[PDB]
């Protein structure tokens, strides 16, 4: 009936100061499939950001892939915001120089 | 050895708000996208029309045409049918396909989820109830399994149609089903709890197919105790993995990350120095 979306944060190509990349949010397991995704800069949302067809999972429930265009930087942090009716308020999780 | 997979999703919201958008996939590459606000299905690859002649094809996405306008307009008789449980935002669910095998015939299915559970299937010649199906659900399916039609028209889709029109794409993607992309790797260590004890994790990216092995190694000795995560996807359609593995400081010292991989066949080893 309702579920929270898990989160996922991670890159594309191993991350290098300087060095263009892409960083993907993958929501899952949320139920009903009406979520905002939003991928954040800093505080600032990346004006850009694509997403792929939102599909459902064996076990019904749905997953999506956000995305975009990303450069890793010393003094630069990203995060992805998620807005579901199965969390009273919004999911930020950021990213970690690693993944 | 493929599965092909229709995922429907439709949603009512109330008496004036409906979407229904779809999307295709054959084993874990997508084929094709019906958007609510698309009349016609696209194609997301350029073999997705399968060994299908344009006037067949275009004779079948006719009929989807004319099931949408339908099915959508019969769900909101449906809900008035909807006691005890009359509560508006419906949200459902309809997987329907088929198991491709090579020996055995193909195998095919239609499961419908209502409030994203499991509650109808189509069998043989008629749609039923399953367990733990809602008690009403009942007087609409032996109402509807009066259509002669459409269960003869959905045992044509299901039972000759999957297939036919499933081999033909294996034979036009034949191309990219069988493309051997190769993975990209970086280690990189995150601290535990309140304790001296890091974990040291090994992401691997940009492979296709699906499977990979990924391990730690001491030398020749595998590490009982990697813990190999999500196979997460990537815009272009390949994968991402990581494996991690809590250590003790001190002894970080010679292990290192073995990537085995379809498409390479002398491995990325990561010693951690």
């Amino acid at each position: 009936i309702q579920k929270t979306p898990q989160i996922q944060v991670y890159s594309r190509h191993p991350p290098e100061n300087g060095k263009p990349n892409i960083l993907n949010c993958y929501v899952t397991q949320f139920h009903p499939p009406h979520i905002e995704i939003q991928m954040l800069k800093n505080g600032k949302k990346i004006p850009k950001v694509e997403m792929s067809d939102m599909s459902f999972s064996k076990d019904w429930s749905f997953y999506i892939l956000a995305h975009t265009e990303f450069t890793p930087t010393e003094t630069d942090t990203y995060a992805c915001r998620v807005k579901h009716d199965s969390m009273a308020e919004p999911k930020t999780v950021y990213w970690d120089r690693d993944m | 050895n493929y599965t092909f997979r229709c995922l429907q999703m439709s949603s009512f919201a109330n008496r004036s708000w409906s979407r229904t958008d779809s999307v295709v996939w054959l084993g874990d590459l997508q084929t094709h996208r019906w958007s609510n606000d698309s009349a016609t299905i696209s194609f997301t690859k350029p073999w997705s029309q399968g060994k299908l002649s344009n006037q067949q094809w275009e004779k079948l996405q006719h009929m989807f045409q004319v099931y949408r306008v339908s099915f959508t307009r019969d769900i909101q008789e449906l809900v008035k049918m909807m006691s005890p449980k009359e509560d508006y935002p419906i949200e459902i669910q309809l997987s329907a396909g088929c198991e491709m095998y090579p020996g055995n015939a193909s195998e095919s299915f239609l499961h419908v989820a209502f409030q994203g559970k499991y509650v109808v299937r189509f069998w043989g010649t008629s749609w039923q109830t399953v367990p733990g199906a809602p008690s009403w659900l009942d007087l609409p399916i032996k109402v509807l399994n009066a259509d002669q039609g459409t269960s003869a028209t959905v045992q044509m889709l299901l039972n000759d149609t999957c297939p036919l029109f499933v081999r033909g794409l294996l034979e036009a993607g034949k191309s990219d089903l069988e493309k051997q992309e190769k993975p990209v790797a970086w280690l990189s260590s995150v601290p535990s709890s309140a304790h001296g004890h890091r974990q040291l994790v090994c992401h691997v990216s940009g492979f296709y197919p699906k499977p990979v092995w990924v391990m730690w190694m001491r030398g020749d000795q595998e590490q009982q105790g990697t813990h190999r995560g999500d196979f997460l996807p990537n815009a272009d359609e390949t994968w991402y993995l990581q494996a991690t593995l809590d250590v003790e400081a001190g002894e970080e010292a010679g292990l290192a990350c073995r990537v085995k991989h379809s498409s390479l066949g002398g491995q990325d080893i990561i010693l951690y120095w």
